[PDB]
């Protein structure tokens, strides 16, 4: 248990955090630094989402830390069996505290998890946690509170049980470099440490207006919202476009990144509701049409396999695709065909330029330039 | 127009027939790229599988 | 709002749909006897505009 | 043994995912089962699920070498004795130990007899066998814990229930599980409050299920026996990266097909059949006959339709839904694949008919 | 006559586009086809060495 | 020996799913279900199909009760769907027509008067 | 401070015009829920279309969001916005496109993003 | 004002067992038509603002 640094501490979040995922890193960019909500209801994704993004941090440099919360003890051996089978266990610590465990360890568990992930955010590196449920602690907490005889409050929640959370999520910060130096003792000179948080919440049949869901959001700096209805439709990771933001926005995309994607999420939310009223018939029809085949298409691309992650590099050239046309062309039972494709030539032929943007921001007309002429490229002689 | 009949009739063949093989070879161009990576792949993730 | 009000509100909607759901099928019915004597109709005007192409033109 | 045990450490449990082959072609094609997973049984009643237990133990006692244990929890004494007697005369009583707490109990016996039959069940593991563990009804487990949790006088909570709901429930569900030496599996009947998925108990114990069969009386009255529902019917194991990706797309084949054919059905009730185009009578013609051919003969059951039982291989059910989906077998009627079996049997019917 | 020509050159031109899809088809199915077999042998291998 | 039991529970407004009738429900072996709007409409007594089931059901039967009542309670059920929909459609088909005035036959058959109980003689043959 | 002693009698009225137009659609959205758009009479379908205009119109970008819709921010004088509003109730721009009046400052703003769809 | 508000409850009463038809105004017979046209003006007359007061004389006077 320790107070999280003072507002004289922080600094802005400015580094990004690459998930393996279009559609996040896209539309809801993870700065090192941020708390950003995993929400939705259950068997969604969300644990999926979440150690997609501890398995990326295998090279980047980011210690990583996986904390389960009234977990199965089988899903938790076979998510280290994963974490093993990728790697990445080699850079994770897995503080579990399984659904048999008593509520006094289910309760205290995220605090460990913080205490150790404190520990690299006060040396000046860079640590990444995740809850696995902050809806299972907060139960474990009501039972803890309950027995003792407190009053409860609402949904018989006791009143702390915003503290409870707030005291914990307000440690992922990132400190300044006077901060590292002081805590310390002056021997790291310089370096800003940074403690990421991606907490996982579950709603009851998509309820996203309980009161733990909102107490988090409440608390967190943005939410991924994942949807049921669009889950079971083939469309996965289901990030619903118009719930989830990103309240350190595009501060924490790389300079490339940000400029593609610009309100695209903003642009599949219109096309979305959009979709909801041409369900019967519309009118101004090419522009709303031509408008609904680019938002489809960019869905049937922003949809993505479990366990493949794909460099900024290649998320990049892929928007660029989807932004400078390129794809009217192509159907939506291409759309895969061309992303495969796509990439593998790009991995052939250009893997200098490949080797730079994903070393840089990498964003100029010389490189816009270079894009154009590898998509005309592949475009026109390369088949799919 | 029986002279005119004839010349559309064999440029006409001239064009399908051979572009039936062109579009043929544009699938057995992109079948072979496509198996190039099918192997690759398959031989690359014996290499995770071995680590693992 | 309470869980009185919200029932009451579910079983109106329930009723909605049982009107509907009866229109419908009226409705079905009424279509294919209106095409019958949509069928029925052709002969005249269909012997007429002989009758009238022969004589005019 | 003690019925208070500890669950099995972090480092007992299988460093595998295998699936438990129960024959039925519904299950094992829609809503496959985990060894060492939890199965919710979600059907009403006058559907079968006596007769769907009585198949599940008998099959997992003859086609495998494991045995089975049935806990009471709280339900009827009527349904007890007859089943007890549905049992013995169909030679399954000796493959099944029987632990009874029922309504007429005070509330520690309907709280401690599921704990009784699962350290049965975990002997049984011990010896290396797979092990089936029935509950009758889960939510009777929860209510017993509310009774007791009252009668010592602890806050209430969410809706009603005891504070240490989650509590109570995941230290009995974290103990059926598949270990290195053995694995216990369980097929647990659930009971939903007020028709309410978010009830705490409901919500509370869908966390531990994988696996989930609704049976549906519908099903039943066209005749088709088992009386699972292919569309509601749900398994988490239903994913390419652990059973394949032919068992995987050929299940959602046929679930699309028959969740088209569901409303094709309705717009032939209202406008009738021949309003229909041709591709969707092609449609409506094999949905007809695969929804025949997910009936099954069981064992049990002979002593209703005669037949003698079939135990179905998985590997034939993918092989008899592709073919009847990858528009082979259009050439031989929908009434030669009825409560037939394989399809190598289906079209022997077909022959004679 | 002329015409009969003009669909014979169609007719080539849409058993071209059938056989490109059905060449492809074939293609990928048999890069699933054996990059499975690929894994399959490789797991069995990495098991082989555990045991060792 | 036997006892057989016929416990009564009042609902209010006719919901069902009260506590306490949800888990009288919950122990029984069925339930008739009087309907309140059958029984202002004179028909009388109340009983509901459809609603309403015995889950021991024929086992318990008279053969040849069994035998002359097998369609009668789904009848009905149907028959009180298709009067719900009659308000709404004139120029009904015969063929519903039948069924619409059988119905209403039987549905005019099943009501008694208040003290007048009937042997299994008399039922049958009425059923007949 | 709504009152037309202290706003002003244009101003009020303005926004009381407002404020009934709105709720006059809050009024319709079940039925056209229910029954669609095409069974509500003429007169409550033009209604509904003002009422949405007006919807639109009230969005505004701000200057301190620009770090996350990256269009610059608008600053809309009093005098300028119940004008706007006028014209949209009273009808002098009953034939604009609804997204023409998303996210804009002014009503000369709106007419002018009409041109670009 | 005895004897005048007696013709506005009942006009408010037709009108408010009439209003379920205002959303399917045009199917109505028009000898209902004048009954809801009736109310909705009644209903209209009674809005007033705020810190004007009728005499009695004035609200006597409308309600004629
Ligand atoms: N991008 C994806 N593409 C295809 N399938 C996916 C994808 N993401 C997740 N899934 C599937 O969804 C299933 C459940 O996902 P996951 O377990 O991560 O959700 P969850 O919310 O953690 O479930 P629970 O809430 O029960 O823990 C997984 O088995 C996985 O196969
Ligand atoms: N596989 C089957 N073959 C033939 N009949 C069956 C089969 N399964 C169920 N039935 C029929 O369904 C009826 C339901 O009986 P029962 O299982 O006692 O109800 P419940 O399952 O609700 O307890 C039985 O009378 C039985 O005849
Ligand atoms: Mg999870």
């Amino acid at each position: 248990e320790a107070i999280a640094p003072g507002v004289i501490e922080r600094q802005s979040v400015d580094q990004p955090v690459q998930t393996g995922y279009k559609a996040v890193d896209s539309m809801i960019p993870i700065g090192r630094g941020q708390r950003e909500l995993i929400i939705g209801d259950r068997q969604t994704g969300k644990t999926a989402l979440a150690i997609d993004a501890i398995i990326n941090q295998r090279d980047s440099g980011i210690k990583c830390i996986y904390v389960a919360i009234g977990q199965k003890a089988s899903t938790i051996s076979n998510v280290v069996r994963k974490l093993e089978e990728h790697g990445a266990l080699a850079n994770t610590i897995v503080v579990v505290a399984t659904a048999s465990e008593s509520a006094a360890l289910q309760y205290l568990a995220p605090y460990a998890g913080c205490a150790m992930g404190e520990y690299f955010r006060d040396r000046g590196e860079d640590a990444l946690i995740i809850y696995d449920d902050l809806s299972k602690q907060a139960v474990a907490y009501r039972q803890i509170s309950l027995l003792l005889r407190r009053p409860p409050g609402r949904e018989a929640f006791p009143g702390d049980v915003f503290y409870l959370h707030s005291r914990l999520l307000e440690r992922a910060a990132r400190v300044n470099a006077e901060y590292v130096e002081a805590f310390t003792k002056g021997e790291v000179k310089g370096k800003t440490g940074s403690l990421t948080a991606l907490p996982i919440i579950e709603t009851q049949a998509g309820d996203v207006s309980a009161f733990v869901p909102t107490n988090v959001i409440s608390i967190t700096d943005g939410q991924i919202f994942l949807e049921t209805n669009l889950f079971n439709a083939g469309i996965r990771p289901a990030v619903n476009p118009g719930i989830s933001v990103s309240r350190v926005g595009g501060a924490a995309q790389t300079k490339i990144m940000k400029k593609l994607s610009g309100g695209i999420r903003t642009a599949l939310a219109q096309y979305r509701e959009l979709a909801a009223f041409s369900q019967f018939a519309s009118d101004l029809d090419d522009a709303t049409r031509k408008q609904l085949d680019h938002g489809q298409k960019v869905t049937e691309l922003l949809k993505q396999k479990q366990y493949a992650p794909m460099s900024v590099a290649q998320q990049s050239l892929v928007l660029f695709a989807a932004e400078r046309g390129y794809l009217a062309d192509v159907e939506l039972s291409k759309i895969g065909s061309f992303e495969a494709a796509l990439l593998a030539y790009v991995d052939r032929d250009h893997a200098p330029l490949m080797q730079e943007i994903n070393q840089t921001g990498g964003y100029n007309d010389e490189i816009e330039g270079k894009l154009k002429g590898i998509l005309d490229s592949f475009k026109a002689t390369q088949s799919w | 127009d029986l002279d005119l009949a004839k010349a559309s009739a064999t440029d006409q063949l001239k064009k399908a027939k051979a572009e039936a093989q062109v579009i043929i070879e544009q699938a057995n161009k992109r079948r072979s790229q496509i198996l190039d990576e099918a192997k690759a792949e398959a031989e690359q993730e014996r290499t995770k599988i071995v680590a693992q | 709002a309470g869980a009185k009000d919200i029932r009451s509100k579910i079983a109106s909607v329930q009723n909605t749909q049982k009107i509907t759901k009866a229109m419908e099928m009226v409705a079905a019915s009424k279509m294919r006897k209106s095409q019958d004597r949509m069928a029925a109709s052709r002969p005249y005007a269909e012997t007429m505009r002989k009758v009238i192409g022969h004589l005019a033109h | 043994w003690a019925i208070h045990r500890a669950a099995p450490s972090y480092e007992e449990l299988s460093n595998s995912q295998e699936l438990l082959e129960t024959g039925i072609k519904v299950i094992d094609l829609m809503a496959p089962f985990a060894k060492g997973g939890k199965v919710g049984l979600f059907g009403g009643a006058g559907v079968g699920k006596t007769v769907n237990m009585m198949e599940l133990i008998r099959n997992i006692a003859i086609e495998h070498s494991g045995y089975s244990v049935f806990a009471g929890v709280g339900e009827r004494t009527r349904e007890g004795n007859d089943f007890y007697h549905e049992m013995t005369d169909s030679n399954v009583i000796d493959k099944v130990s029987l632990v009874y707490g029922q309504m007429n109990e005070p509330p520690g016996n309907r709280l401690r007899v599921a704990l009784t039959g699962l350290t049965m069940a975990e002997k049984f593991r011990d010896e290396g066998r797979d092990v089936l563990l029935f509950v009758d009804n889960i939510y009777r487990y929860t209510l017993a814990g509310t009774e007791v949790s009252a009668l010592l006088g602890r806050m209430p909570s969410a809706v009603g229930y005891q504070p240490t709901l989650a509590e109570e429930m995941g230290v009995l569900q974290e103990r059926i599980t598949s270990t290195k030496t053995g694995s216990i599996t369980s097929v647990q009947a659930v009971y939903v409050p007020a028709d309410d998925l978010t009830d705490p108990s409901p919500a509370t114990t869908f966390a531990h299920l994988d696996a989930t069969v609704v049976l549906s009386r519908q099903i039943a009255s066209l005749g088709i026996y088992p009386a699972v529902d292919p569309l509601d019917s749900t398994s988490r194991q239903l994913d390419p990266l652990v059973v394949g990706q032919e068992h995987y797309d050929t299940a959602r084949g046929v679930q699309s097909i028959l969740q088209r054919y569901q409303e094709l059905k309705d717009i032939i009730a209202i406008l009738g059949m021949d309003e229909l185009s041709e591709e969707d009578k092609l449609v409506v013609a094999r949905a007809r006959k695969i929804q025949r051919f997910l009936s099954q003969p069981f064992f049990v059951a002979e002593v209703f339709t005669g037949s003698p039982g079939k135990y179905v291989s998985l590997k034939d059910t993918i092989r008899g839904f592709k073919g009847i989906m990858e528009g082979e077998y259009d050439h031989l009627p929908e009434q030669a694949f009825y409560m037939v079996g394989s399809i190598e049997e289906a079209v022997e019917k077909a022959k004679k008919l």
